[PDB]
């Protein structure tokens, strides 16, 4: 009956809220895992990745540049795994 | 390496979520006072815009407490330098410099990690633990977001004749009014209990300072509220400064944990930070408009005090007359 419609409406509201929360918070929440990894094992490879997000957080102008360069910095993971 | 792989996966998912949100977009407060849910939505929407300075201060105190080393002493000194210019207009010019100094010192701090007794070299950072840097990174994140919001100002919202819209909490015609009065009037009388407990649970000789502060305010809080905002904020700044002095001094004396009788007993080498949280919250409450009405209520009670005495005398005389009447009736019965 109305239970299915209520569930569908709740799912739609949850999706809208999740999208809004992501669009509002992910720009800062992205660097959290990188910071946790950098603090987990301090290394020269992770230092540049940490510093990029550190400078990006203060100046939002370089934030899109840091988001673009995140993939370039992550390339060191394959080299570290191979070594 | 599973950790680096997961980090790269999260980095990719960061842009994946942005692309999905963009596709979902392309494809597919005035109401604050009405109900509690509306006010909760307001807090969800502009928590940072209102409470950024307090949150950054409390994260700073968090890192002070977590590290207790020599490097975070600069954190503490710059914290106090921020506090002494408490008014937000000075912070307006100091905050960009604050962020620049934070990033400048964090760069050196991170560089020092990778690269003269053992206890002292551990207490300092010279050739060096680095797990504690998570709190400092979180501080930088919060300060940067505060800088961003402050620069933006969200200028379209910014969410004494009569500016207070619905100040009349005192009559409590709605559940929201009940909560607002329980926060705006019966909370100072919980800041006092928090100060007392903070003093009396950490037995060091700074807690005795808290006991003096609680005993003083508790004898003069009821008349402190009657004062205008000027003296209130002055004395509350004094108490906040004493509390931050206590926490920074405890950070300093943490050095005495490396070079390690009666002195250590007498200085006893969290509770001194929850008091900071409540002090900042109450200092935000004071200057707010929604406290003017309760201050007016207290003024009204102070002026109305005299009437209650005459009312009570009337009640006593009524009871005395009643008992004289009943005694007279009984004695007439006996006669």
């Amino acid at each position: 009956l109305d239970l299915a419609a209520s569930f569908s409406a709740v799912l739609t509201r949850i999706q809208v809220f999740v999208r809004r929360l992501l669009e509002l918070h992910v720009f800062k929440l992205v660097a959290l895992y990188t910071v946790w990894v950098a603090l987990k094992e301090v290394s020269v490879m992770n230092l540049l990745l940490v510093v990029l997000w550190a400078f990006a957080l203060p100046y939002p102008r370089f934030r899109p540049m840091a988001s673009c360069l995140s993939t370039v910095w992550t390339c060191i993971i394959i080299v570290c795994k191979m070594l | 390496i599973q950790n680096h792989l997961q980090i790269l996966l999260l980095l990719v998912f960061e842009a994946v979520v942005y692309r999905r949100q963009e596709h979902y977009r392309r494809q597919h407060r005035q109401r604050l006072d009405q109900d509690l849910l509306s006010c909760l939505k307001y807090f969800i929407n502009f928590f940072f815009y209102k409470f950024g300075l307090e949150i950054c201060f409390l994260m700073a105190v968090n890192v002070i407490g977590q590290r207790m080393n020599f490097m975070v002493i600069l954190h503490g000194c710059w914290l106090v330098a921020i506090l002494t210019r408490r008014r937000r207009e000075a912070i307006a010019r100091l905050w960009p410099n604050y962020c620049l100094f934070l990033t400048l010192f964090l760069l050196y701090q991170y560089l020092l990690c990778l690269g003269m007794n053992s206890a002292l070299i551990k207490w300092l950072y010279l050739p060096p633990n680095s797990t504690n840097l998570i709190s400092d990174f979180l501080l930088l994140l919060c300060a940067s977001q505060q800088w961003q919001v402050f620069s933006a100002e969200r200028t379209e919202e910014w969410q004494r004749g009569e500016p207070n819209p619905i100040p009349n909490f005192i009559h409590c015609r709605s559940y929201l009014d009940m909560l607002k009065v329980a926060v705006f009037r019966y909370l100072f009388w919980l800041v006092l209990v928090v100060v007392f407990v903070a003093g009396a649970t950490r037995i060091s000789i700074f807690g005795l300072g808290y006991l003096l502060a609680c005993f003083y305010l508790l004898l003069f809080g009821t008349t402190l509220l009657q004062k205008d905002t000027r003296a209130q904020l002055v004395l509350w700044d004094c108490l906040i400064l004493y509390n931050v002095t206590v926490i920074i001094s405890k950070n300093m004396l943490s050095l005495l944990s490396c070079v390690f009788c009666w002195v250590i007993q007498l200085f006893s080498l969290i509770w001194d930070s929850i008091c900071f949280f409540f002090l900042l919250l109450q200092r935000r409450i004071f200057l707010s408009h929604y406290f003017l009405h309760v201050s007016a209520d207290l003024k009204a009670t102070a002026l109305q005090a005299s009437r209650g005495f005459a009312l009570y005398n009337a009640a006593n005389l009524k009871s005395i007359n009643f008992h004289r009447q009943i005694e007279e009736k009984s004695l007439a019965q006996l006669k």
